């Protein structure tokens, strides 16, 4: 006779509907990627439609049940997060015109390509075009012109499509009761409902404010290092004392510092660490790839593999006849489906990217007796990071000699850890100024704090201060230089970059004190040891459907946010740092430019 | 001097939903376990209150075969002692049940490509059912105080909801036949026996 009969029923109803037409959207999207056929559009357009209005129909009643009356926490947060209308709020006349703006932006992203002054009649896309010629060449001129033509032709039709974009998204934020539309994507980490657990939105923007202020330290040596290997490689060309050109990182954005190894590499005569070699001679194919990989997780505790899984997934090319995106991804259908989409061929990547791929399939059966609401990472952060801590243990060299890839003779010693580790410092650490940089900036825009016309002049401003970066050329006002990023056209919030990066390395930390690991962090395995599988377990069956405060309680024994873990994985290296930058300068002035002379 | 038919029963192309589960007498004849227990294609075999092998020299007056289609992580809850949505809403055994619990995997014949919408269950009803209770009703269920009237709308909602059976899903959800055997004594003679 209360609204919480009304409440279960309802969705107890609202849960065996949406597991039907969730499969249905999401096996034609599997159609779609492994077959492309003009018939298999339209099949995952109706299908995808479907399941849009669904979601848009059950909102009608679900705003019917006010929560204030609602004792029961789990219906509290399934509801909370039914019951937002997101866009349909809107009026119809401005509805058509966010959706038409959002795959406008995105064609040119994907449509958009570079051409010569020299011969017009020839041109080049960014992928794999530009991205090839970013990574692979060393040449002064042409990495930078690569970098200039990119944001210069495609920045200049974003830029005023993407002020109507701030304008839309901003009043679709104060009818839902959000301070700006930068507070809608720090709403997923709300906790409300818990005493003493309860995180506010506002209480991120201070967190991840403070994280980034102890990593700085590892950052300015780590900037520093990378900036004295490629002076000597240019000496012109680059300032000793000053910031890093931009299209001298290893790629277009800056992004991942991966491509810059080759030369930033400690130690060229020592071999690398290197699988493909071993694959080859025992010529394995994708089959026994992930039998490794599943192996790997049966160790740990996890369960297994289904048997509908090898059938029903495709882990191949598909030959020449038709063609598939090979973009590896983990597609979770419900109901019992789980596969994995990916073009498999013999790499020490693959293999690496293998148990990434796995990861979610092993997270996403752990939650998967939670409804469907419920269904999702227990964070935005959780369920990509995940993947990673599992790549971890597989890169070990313990891990590799174990599993006969790597000789059991191989020799270890001080100039084997530094180098594993500075490949993993590009990556891991690299990405995190980039991506504090990317999220502190829309939070000002959306919120207002910046006027349209100081866009450039602030951007620039974040680029020279925080990660060290200067524009090798002016922009005006003209240029956009985000709007031609992929997660910026394409609307997706970036933050889980950097979340996912401070949770891979208390999960890491945690499970491998659980398992009595002895010596360094960079050198555990948690094969064999069920103390932290099951651990780890606890947590990733809880779903959503607890506070991430609280179910990182479990796993880590804190309830806050901590770098404590990724220094101490990077302290060997660290240490070597700045032996190295001891005759080097350390910072960097925002006041030097490459074109002031 | 025959067999009693369990090839009806087992072998049928179709069988009823769980809601509408079918109730077929068996008596006046013999039946030969012996063949069930040996075939190796059953994925769950159990009995309560009686054991498998003792039943085969043993004779009781009254067989009930039951014949329904569930889940396959539902298939638990078919048995003495038991709640959720199968033991409450839809197909009830009593706690003192002394019969048998049989299930196969159906998923290569009643599952096909694009959802089999036949198979259906009722996820709401008033209260829970007594033993062995066949309820057909269709009538709309009510969840709040608003007369429903016999038509959709908010808290009303129509009991009868459907599984979707492609080929595709993982074995846990994948559909069995579940034939539940009911073993009882009264005053009849007993024709049914090893
Ligand atoms: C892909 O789709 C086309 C279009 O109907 C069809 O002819 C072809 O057989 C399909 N291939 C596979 C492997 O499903
Ligand atoms: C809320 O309801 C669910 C089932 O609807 C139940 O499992 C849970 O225990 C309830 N919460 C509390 C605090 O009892
Ligand atoms: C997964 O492990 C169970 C444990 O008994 C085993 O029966 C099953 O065959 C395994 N899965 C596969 C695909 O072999
Ligand atoms: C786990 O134990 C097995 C059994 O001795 C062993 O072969 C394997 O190498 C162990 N795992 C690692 C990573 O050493
Ligand atoms: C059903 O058919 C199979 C094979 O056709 C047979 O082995 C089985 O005994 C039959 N069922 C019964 C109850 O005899
Ligand atoms: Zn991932």
């Amino acid at each position: 006779s209360t609204i919480e009969e009304q409440a279960k029923t309802f969705l107890d109803k609202f849960n065996h509907e949406a597991e039907d037409l969730f499969y249905q959207s999401s096996l034609a999207s599997w159609n779609y990627n492994t077959n492309i056929t003009e018939e298999n559009v339209q099949n995952m357009n109706n299908a995808g439609d479907k399941w849009s209005a669904f979601l848009k129909e059950q909102s009608t009643l679900a705003q019917m049940y006010p929560l204030q009356e609602i004792q029961n926490l789990t219906v509290k947060l399934q509801l909370q997060a039914l019951q937002q209308n997101g866009s349909s709020v809107l009026s119809e006349d401005k509805s058509k015109r966010l959706n038409t703006i959002l795959n406008t932006m995105s064609t040119i992203y994907s449509t958009g390509k570079v051409c010569n002054p020299d011969n017009p009649q020839e041109c080049l896309l960014l992928e794999p075009g530009l991205n090839e010629i970013m990574a692979n060449s060393l040449d002064y001129n042409e990495r930078l012109w690569a970098w200039e033509s990119w944001r210069s032709e495609v920045g200049k039709q974003l830029r005023p499509l993407y002020e109507e974009y701030v304008v839309l998204k901003n009043e679709m934020a104060r009818a839902n009761h959000y301070e700006d539309y930068g507070d809608y994507w720090r709403g997923d980490y709300e906790v409300n409902g818990v005493d003493g657990y309860d995180y506010s939105r506002g209480q991120l923007i201070e967190d991840v404010e403070h994280t980034f202020e102890e990593i700085k330290p590892l950052y300015e040596h780590l900037h520093a290092y990378v900036r004295a290997k490629l002076m000597n490689a240019y000496p012109s060309y680059i300032s000793p004392i000053g910031c890093l050109p931009a299209h001298l990182l290893g790629d277009m954005w800056g992004r991942f510092w991966t491509n810059l190894y080759s030369l930033t590499v400690p130690f060229g005569q020592k071999p690398n660490i290197d699988v493909t070699d071993a694959m080859v001679d025992q010529a394995w194919d994708a089959q026994r790839i992930f039998k490794e990989a599943e192996k790997f997780f049966v160790s740990v505790g996890l369960p297994n593999m289904t048997q509908g899984f090898w059938e029903n997934s495709m882990l191949t090319d598909p030959g020449n006849v038709q063609k598939a995106v090979c973009h590896p991804t983990a597609w979770d259908l419900g109901k019992g489906d789980f596969r994995i989409l990916m073009c498999t061929k013999v790499t020490m990547d693959d293999f690496l990217t293998a148990h990434h791929e796995m990861g979610h399939i092993q997270y996403d059966m752990a939650y998967a007796a939670q409804p469907f609401l419920l269904r999702n990472g227990a964070n935005e952060g959780f369920h990509e990071a995940v993947g990673e801590i599992m790549s971890l243990s597989a890169a070990t060299p313990k891990h590799l000699k174990s599993i006969g890839l790597l000789s059991p003779d191989f020799q270890e010693d001080n100039e084997t850890e530094i180098n594993f580790l500075l490949k993993q410092a590009l990556t891991i650490v690299g990405t995190l100024p980039f991506t504090y940089m990317l999220e502190k900036w829309r939070w000002m825009v959306f919120k207002g704090e910046i006027p349209k016309d100081q866009w450039m002049k602030k951007w620039w401003e974040m680029k020279r201060e925080i990660v060290g970066v200067v524009e090798p050329v002016p922009h005006d006002e003209t240029y956009c230089d985000p709007a031609s990023l992929f997660h910026v056209s394409n609307d997706y919030s970036f933050i889980r970059y950097y979340t996912r990066t401070l949770y891979q390395f208390q999960f890491q930390e945690a499970l491998c004190q659980a398992a009595k690991h002895e010596g360094p962090l960079h050198k555990c395995d948690i094969s064999n040891s069920t103390e932290a599988g099951q651990k780890l377990f606890n947590m990733l069956r809880l779903g959503k459907s607890e506070p991430w405060t609280l179910a990182l309680e479990n796993v880590v024994g804190a309830k806050n946010m901590n770098v404590r873990p990724l220094l101490n994985y990077f302290e060997p290296l660290f240490t070597w740092l700045k032996d190295q930058n001891k005759n080097s300068f350390v910072g960097w002035s925002t006041d030097w430019s490459p074109y002031a002379d | 001097t025959n067999l009693c038919p369990f090839g009806e029963v087992f072998n049928a192309t179709r069988f009823a939903s769980v809601y509408a589960w079918n109730r077929k007498r068996i008596s006046n004849c013999v039946a030969d376990y012996s063949v069930l227990y040996n075939s190796a294609s059953f994925s769950t075999f159990k009995c309560y209150g009686v054991s498998p092998t003792k039943l085969n020299d043993l004779c009781f007056t009254n067989v009930y075969a039951d014949s329904f289609v569930i889940r396959g992580d539902e298939v638990r809850q078919i048995a003495p002692g038991q709640t959720g949505n199968i033991a409450d809403y839809n197909y009830k055994l009593p706690d003192d049940f002394t019969g048998c619990v049989i299930a196969w995997n159906s998923n290569n014949l009643d599952s096909k490509v694009g959802g089999n919408y036949n198979y259906l269950y009722r996820l709401f009803r008033k209260s829970n059912l007594k033993p062995f209770e066949r309820d057909i009703s269709t009538e709309i269920y009510q969840a709040g105080s608003t007369p429903c009237n016999g038509v959709k709308g908010f808290n009303c909602y129509f009991p009868l909801q459907s599984y979707g059976f492609q080929p595709t899903y993982g074995v846990g959800y994948q559909p069995y036949r579940v034939v539940v055997l009911s073993f009882e004594l009264l005053h009849a003679p007993a024709t049914v026996c090893g």
